[PDB]
């Protein structure tokens, strides 16, 4: 059970912290092609990706 | 350094650019920042800057043009 429970948060909801923390600290690459995404005012293509 | 993670002449390059450039947390726009500033404005900044520095350092552009040294006194001095 410690190989389920003291086997730690895997239960891996720190990947959600990677999803918001990497939705903010990695928004400088996906939005770097997509700053204007659904238009062309700041002239960028609507592409960011769903990976992770 | 790539093979490491696969003054030593000059350790400041990989050292400062490593511990500087790896300690960015949202680096991917900032790479484009240093690129798009530094290309034009740095290249013309240096290539302007040195010729300025001589251009008032000990100028005297006297030997103003050629001092008419004909013609084909082509960088004679």
């Amino acid at each position: 059970e410690i190989k389920s429970l003291e086997s730690s948060n895997h239960e891996f909801l720190l990947s959600a912290v990677t999803r918001m923390y990497t939705q903010i600290k990695q928004v400088w690459s996906d939005n770097v092609e997509e700053q204007v995404l659904h238009f062309e005012r700041i002239s960028n293509a609507t592409t960011n990706g769903e990976i992770l | 350094d790539q093979s490491l993670n696969k003054q030593e002449n000059e350790g400041f390059n990989r050292i400062g650019f490593l511990l500087k450039t790896i300690n960015n947390i949202n680096k991917l726009p900032v790479a484009f920042n240093i690129i798009t500033e530094r290309a034009k404005e740095e290249i013309h900044n240096i290539i302007v800057k040195s010729t300025e520095s001589i251009r008032s350092k000990h100028p005297s552009l006297l030997k103003m043009a050629t001092s008419l040294k004909n013609d084909n006194h082509f960088g004679l001095p």
